[PDB]
């Protein structure tokens, strides 16, 4: 059993978290005060749920977690909320102002001052780890704090622990959800620092979920509530395998194994069914070859592009519920005779797959309606560099004006840095290319 | 077509299936340095205000 | 009041559908740059599809399907044909053809094979290749063309034994214009031409090819409008000469055959191409060519993804695609059909 | 939380500041004796913003009473929320500068400042995390614009990094017949396009308009132009004053709507337009407040908007209705008028809805634009500018204080640049 670390930074990485760690309390039958009945050493243990949980004589299981904002509001809410009891206040690290929007000011002005206390406190962490695996880093690209303290952060621990794994899911900016006109700039700054220090990353992108909880859970207007309950069923999908026995993605090392041959495309599409609302009257159980069909959908993608026309890589398939093999191949047989599956020439043509037979847990009195069975696909596409074109155009036409660039500069960062991630990027939207299309 | 590594628990199970087969990190040091530079910079533009505020 | 924006200059075909919107009073024409349109009519190349439908409270259509190339590009149609179990290599009704790299999935050793097959029942071994043409009986001569150019090539059987028209013992190939609205309906319109040759066909000399060619360009430089004006025969006049010289009609003896030939080709990549689950909706007009031989049996030779129309025809046209097209998706302001929906389900 | 900390400075500063300060205590139930009587925590929860908290549970304007004459500040201290300010917090001369900028900023305005200043510093010290300042004043004056232009300077050279703020009232001669009005207004403005973070210009022009032609006043007074100054800065102080997501401190406000430094004021706008008392008995619906918010005839600063383009806009719904309809009624706007919008700042448009709305209605909403057409009311002031400058005329009033004619073609150099860089990117395309 090694343990794993997460580190969840900004507005959106801590809301995000705590839409998580709720669900696993539940999923893992803990309790607001900390106490799971189930859990029958006391004061510790190698238990599969422990990578993500430690364990006090007084049987108190608490997360290996460290929210960090730059300013208060957000973390006070977890400080003071139903989970406060879960946390080590040490665990919760508050700035006193925030980075306006501004990545600058996150990364060099208030980064500057903070990292160091940052970096103990998780230091504490590792400390209480007999093998520790790496971190998993929840972030928006888009607030300041999310795209300039993390990618500094994740400078920081390729330093001090550079032999270990670092995952990332990462909050892509949509324009029905957004708070500032600078989140392009912001996203391409992080991207091109975090690039090098990040084994593999999930991006979602507000606006899939955004579009998924109007349509498919009939909500008017989503709020952050509903997204990050969403966000989290698939979160918790990608991260069972840590905490649950298993022989698939297992350690963090495996995802990049099984997801990312090429490193710098270390990018996977999630994609997620069935999602039906609670206040669905009545519904049919969706059969594996529905679900299964389902995530081949763009609809039911986190990022909204057309995996039809690319390439694949890698392709996992992680189901929860009531599902046995023979009935996921006969789907996979069906399916591909149906759809435009494509991998690269030096890949199988395949699916690793993992079959938990417990079903998803929902948050009660939450919009998610209990089902049989679900899939979480993890596919590494190129489709998903439309993504990058998307942020890189918005850069593009404001970068041409120098529109804003003033913030950024006035915090001390260069105008060269802006140029500079942009090239980076356009060689990865290059790198995309080269690898999905031939003609 | 064909189904390999079958892995089974009581929690569930996992395997794969093929359907065809295929045809140097910045220094602590640097990083103070490019954080300093920076706040070098902010001091500077800062210091240059101070000095037409005089005037 | 829809909006639209206009990406590709050139285009003839768009060019008139702009007028026609912008003259209906109730459509707005936005600059290149404005990402808030309803309507893109899409430049040839690197056409940015990842940036569609992405904008909040605006339903967005362009006018190429994406993907739609791997039918337009001589190469690509080869490949397809041969891979597609739909299809098959045993299409009826596309010559055999090979893909030829130059040296300077290759299938020369393929080719040669199948040649070096024919020099056998001594039957006619007549080749074409393009990409710059060049008909030849010698394996040779064209493939050492090809080899002299940094251009990927199509080898081609040659029709040998064409239908020719008369007076004059003249070759044509026929083009109809497809419409393929967001819904995936397969529209052909009711016009076609024949796009004549004007020089006697020559049954034994390949070098000189205003007889062997019939683009409407490549005739314009060489006796061109003599039996019809710019050497472009319509439907109308072609029917009653089939009647009157073969005592047969266009539909029966032609036109079962085309529909045949567009249904199959563009029912084999709907899957590839569809737009129906998704985020932003494509339309697209596709220019499908096609020789008749002395049989009055069709075949394909190429499909166009941005053809452009015949003079006499533009009006007619423009305003189908603005009907079928653009309308279905975007209704006027309120209160005969020029196409054939190309429909069929075989029980078996 | 985030302390602002609040200057009014001249008459028309002084009427305008104290009017919010009426507006905003009772958007929060507090009362003129600085006790709370609300019944809500939305109330509560960011009041530090701008009350201190006294002890006895009171709450006190964190607000700075500024003049060169007595006359305006017994009667805000005479006023209804009068007894509410802090009484060391009124500082005040005695001869008054007499419509003159080189009195307010050189001569008489020099001794007093130095006793504001220490008002605001003492201000400052008690606050845990101050984001800046907020001054309230007229351009046209003596006061309000030498003497609130120089503390702008001095509050600059102690507080570098704190973000700035005005709400400064420009000069028409329909409201005002002295003559050096566009003296005073554009060496003000100088000295804002340098030294301020955000303006938002309340157009004495386009209040009297306002009040004749469409709220059917045929003799408007002061007090009518003020009650629409009021609405505006409770309207565009919502963000800062209420729990929100979008533009909920000035820095924030600051990098969503300032894409190059110089080009930071502002056109802020109302829906629904009302006068004093008379009675709004019907609730506007989602479409109209759209509407009526983008319409020229609900700006409060006198451009055409339809002869310029946004750069940036922020867009504040109050009370309860429903997102969604906010939602498509924004998209609505910004897609059926997408050449306004500048195609080089994408989502230049950003929404707040808060559910608390104001005073006597049911719903309003405010709008806040960063539109190049702004120029047209710098090109008034420096046409009315140019034509007395180019003789001299009445220049002796400036110069018996010592300035020199060179500050004057400085002041107007800077003015022009400022209206040139506008149009370039009025013209820019992508
Ligand atoms: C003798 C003529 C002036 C009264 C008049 N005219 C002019 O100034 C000239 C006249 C001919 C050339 C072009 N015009 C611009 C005027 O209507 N002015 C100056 C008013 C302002 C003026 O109007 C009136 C009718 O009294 C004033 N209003 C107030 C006022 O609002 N006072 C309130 C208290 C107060 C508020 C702010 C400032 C001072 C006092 C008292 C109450 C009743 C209220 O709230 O309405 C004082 S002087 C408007 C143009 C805005
Ligand atoms: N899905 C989701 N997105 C969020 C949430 N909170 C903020 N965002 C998105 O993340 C971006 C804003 O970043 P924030 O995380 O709020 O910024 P921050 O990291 O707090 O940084 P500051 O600039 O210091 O406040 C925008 O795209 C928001 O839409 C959330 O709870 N869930
Ligand atoms: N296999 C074949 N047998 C007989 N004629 C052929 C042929 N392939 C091509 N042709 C002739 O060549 C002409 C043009 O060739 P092709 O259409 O393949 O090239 P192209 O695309 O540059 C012109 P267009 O776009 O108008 O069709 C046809 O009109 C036809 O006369
Ligand atoms: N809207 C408005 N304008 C005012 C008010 N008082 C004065 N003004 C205008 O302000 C300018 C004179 O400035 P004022 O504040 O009186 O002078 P100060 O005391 O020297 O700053 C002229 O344009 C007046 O019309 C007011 O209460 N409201
Ligand atoms: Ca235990
Ligand atoms: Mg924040
Ligand atoms: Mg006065």
């Amino acid at each position: 059993m090694r343990e794993c670390i997460s580190i969840h930074v900004g507005q959106a990485g801590v809301q995000i978290g705590n839409a998580c760690w709720e669900l696993y309390c539940l999923e893992h039958g803990i309790q607001p005060d900390g106490q799971m009945p189930s859990d029958k050493t006391i004061g510790g243990g190698d238990d599969s749920f422990n990578t993500f949980f430690s364990e006090t004589g007084a049987g108190k299981h608490v997360p290996r977690a460290v929210f960090v904002d730059l300013e208060p509001t957000v973390i006070d809410e977890v400080r003071t909320g139903t989970y406060r009891q879960l946390f080590h206040p040490e665990q919760l690290i508050t700035g006193k102002e925030d980075a306006a929007n501004n990545y600058a000011r996150g990364h060099y002005t208030i980064g500057k001052e903070i990292i160091d206390l940052v970096l103990d406190r998780i230091r504490k962490l590792a400390d209480q780890c007999t093998g520790l695996q790496g971190f998993l880093v929840f972030h928006s690209f888009g607030g300041g704090t999310g795209s300039g303290f993390t990618s500094l952060l994740m400078e920081r621990l390729s330093v001090d622990y550079g032999k270990k794994s670092k995952l990332e899911f990462s909050i892509y900016p949509a324009p029905q959800v957004s708070t500032a006109v600078v989140e392009p700039y912001n996203s391409i700054l992080t991207t091109h620092t975090t690039l090098e220090h990040s084994d593999c990353a999930f991006m979602v992108d507000n606006e899939a979920i955004y579009d998924i909880c109007r349509r498919n859970l009939d909500i008017e207007r989503p709020t952050y509530t509903n997204l990050n309950r969403l966000i989290s069923q698939i979160v918790s999908s990608i991260t069972a395998s840590l905490r649950f026995d298993g022989a698939l993605n297992v350690d963090l090392t495996e995802f990049q194994t099984n997801l990312v041959p090429y490193p710098r495309i270390h990018f996977p599409l999630a994609t997620y069914a069935p999602v039906i609302s609670a206040e669905k009257a009545y519904h049919e159980q969706l059969s594996v070859a529905e679900i299964t069909n389902a995530c081949f959908e763009p609809a039911n993608q986190m990022v909204k592009c057309d995996p039809r026309h690319g390439k694949y890589m890698a392709c996992c398939l992680l189901y929860r519920g009531d599902v046995v093999p023979k009935d996921v191949n006969a789907a996979i047989a069906t399916i591909k005779t149906k759809r435009s599956i494509q991998f690269v020439d030096w890949c199988p043509t395949g699916f690793k797959v993992g079959i938990n037979y417990q079903p998803p847990t929902v948050v009660p009195g939450g919009d998610l309606a209990k089902v049989q069975r679900a899939v979480c696909m993890l596919s590494n596409t190129t489709a998903i560099a439309e993504a990058w074109a998307r942020l890189d155009h918005k850069f593009d036409l404001m970068y041409a004006k120098r529109a804003f660039v003033h913030w950024y500069v006035g915090e001390g960062m260069e105008e060269g840095e802006f140029s500079e991630a942009r090239e980076d990027m356009a060689a990865l939207e290059k790198d995309y290319e080269e690898v999905g299309v031939d003609s | 077509m064909e189904v390999i590594e079958l892995n089974k628990c009581t929690s569930g199970q996992s395997f794969e299936v093929i359907l065809k087969p295929p045809s140097r990190d910045p220094s602590l040091e640097e990083i103070q340095k490019k954080l300093e530079a920076a706040e070098e910079r902010r001091k500077y533009q800062e210091a240059e205000l101070l000095k037409h505020l005089a005037e | 009041m829809y909006t639209f924006v206009v990406r590709d200059e050139n285009s003839s075909v768009y060019a008139e559908v702009s007028r026609l919107l912008l003259a209906t009073g109730q459509w707005k024409r936005l600059r290149k740059d404005n990402p808030r349109f309803n309507l893109m009519l899409g430049e040839r190349n690197r056409l940015p599809f990842g940036r569609l439908g992405h904008e909040p409270g605006l339903v967005q259509l362009v006018n190429y399907y994406r993907g739609a190339d791997k039918l337009c590009r001589k190469a690509s149609l080869v490949k397809l044909i041969k891979t597609s179990p739909e299809l098959s290599e045993s299409c009826t009704w596309f010559p055999e053809s090979y893909v030829i790299y130059p040296t300077n999935t290759d299938e020369r050793e393929v080719f040669l094979a199948a040649y070096n097959r024919r020099r056998e029942g001594r039957e006619g071994n007549v080749w074409i290749a393009k990409s710059g043409i060049l008909i030849s009986s010698e394996a040779s001569e064209l493939l050492d063309f090809i080899d002299e150019q940094g251009q990927v090539h199509v080898i081609q059987k040659y029709l040998e034994k064409p239908l020719l028209l008369e007076p004059g013992h003249r070759k044509f190939d026929i083009r109809s214009w497809v419409l393929v609205d967001h819904l995936y309906n397969i529209y052909l319109y009711r016009e076609g031409v024949l796009r004549t040759s004007s020089e006697p066909y020559n049954s034994a000399n390949f070098q000189d090819k205003t007889c062997h060619l019939t683009n409407h360009c490549i005739q314009k430089e060489y006796n061109y409008g003599r039996y019809e004006e710019g050497n472009e025969m319509f439907f109308e006049e072609f029917n009653q000469y089939l009647m009157d010289a073969l005592n047969t009609t266009l539909e029966n003896s032609i036109l079962l055959q085309i529909k045949h030939i567009i249904r199959s080709c563009l029912m084999c990549i709907e899957p590839a191409i569809s737009t129906k689950h998704l985020h932003y909706q494509s339309f697209q007009l596709f220019g499908f060519d096609f020789m008749v031989d002395e049989e009055l049996k069709v075949w394909l030779i190429e499909v166009n993804g941005a053809p452009a129309c015949a003079q006499k025809l533009y009006a007619e046209l423009c305003q189908g695609i603005v009907d079928v097209a653009i309308s279905s998706v975007f209704p006027l302001a309120d209160t005969t059909s020029i196409f054939i929906k190309l429909h069929h389900h075989h029980h078996h | 939380m985030r302390e602002i900390v609040h200057i009014q400075a001249g008459q028309c500063g002084n009427q305008i500041g104290a009017k919010f300060w009426e507006v905003i205590s009772d958007e929060h139930g507090i009362d003129p004796t600085g006790s709370y009587h609300g019944d809500s925590d939305l109330q509560l929860e960011r009041i530090n913003v701008y009350y201190n908290e006294a002890a006895g549970n009171k709450y006190v304007p964190r607000a700075i009473l500024v003049d060169l004459e007595p006359g305006t500040m017994d009667s805000v201290r005479s006023g209804p929320f009068g007894q509410i300010f802090r009484p060391d917090n009124f500082v005040f001369g005695q001869s008054g500068a007499g419509n003159n900028w080189a009195k307010g900023h050189y001569t008489e305005g020099a001794e007093l400042v130095d006793s504001v200043l220490d008002v605001v510093r003492k201000e400052s010290e008690s606050c845990d995390c101050l984001q800046g300042f907020q001054l309230t004043h007229s351009l046209g004056g003596g006061t309000g614009s030498g003497m609130g232009t120089l503390l702008i300077s001095k509050i600059r050279e102690e507080y570098p990094d704190r973000i700035m703020n005005t709400f400064s009232v420009v000069p028409s001669p329909k409201v005002s017949d002295t003559v050096v009005e566009p003296y005073n207004a554009t060496l003000s403005v100088h000295q804002l396009v340098e030294n301020t973070d955000e303006t938002y210009c309340i157009d004495n022009e386009a209040l009297y308009d306002i009040c004749f032609r469409t709220l059917k006043l045929t003799t408007p007074t002061y007090g009518d132009l003020n009650h629409l100054v009021s609405a505006t800065m409770s309207g565009v102080t919502t963000c800062l004053r209420f729990p929100g997501q979008l533009n909920a401190d000035l820095r924030k406000l600051a990098v969503n709507m300032v894409p190059f430094p110089r080009l930071h004021f502002f056109m802020p706008g109302f829906a629904p337009l009302t006068s004093r008392g008379s009675q709004q008995y019907r609730a506007l619906t989602v479409p109209e407040l759209t509407q009526q918010m983008f319409d020229a005839k609900n700006m409060m600063a006198a451009c055409d908007p339809r002869h310029g383009r946004y750069l940036t806009v922020a867009a504040v719904f109050r009370g309860r209705m429903s997102m969604k309809e906010v939602d498509e009624q924004m998209l609505n706007v910004q897609n059926k008028n997408s050449s306004y919008f500048v195609e080089w700042i994408p989502n230049n448009v950003k929404t707040a809805v808060c559910d608390i709305p104001p005073r006597g209605l049911k719903m309003s909403a405010t709008f806040i634009g960063n539109s190049t057409a702004i120029q047209e009311l710098f090109k008034r002031i420096s046409e009315q500018f140019t034509a007395m400058f180019r003789r001299k005329a009445f220049l002796h009033w400036y110069t018996g204080e010592g300035m020199d004619e060179m500050e004057f073609t400085e002041a107007e150099s800077n003015m022009n640049d400022l209206v040139s860089e506008y149009q370039q990117y009025q013209d820019a395309t992508a």
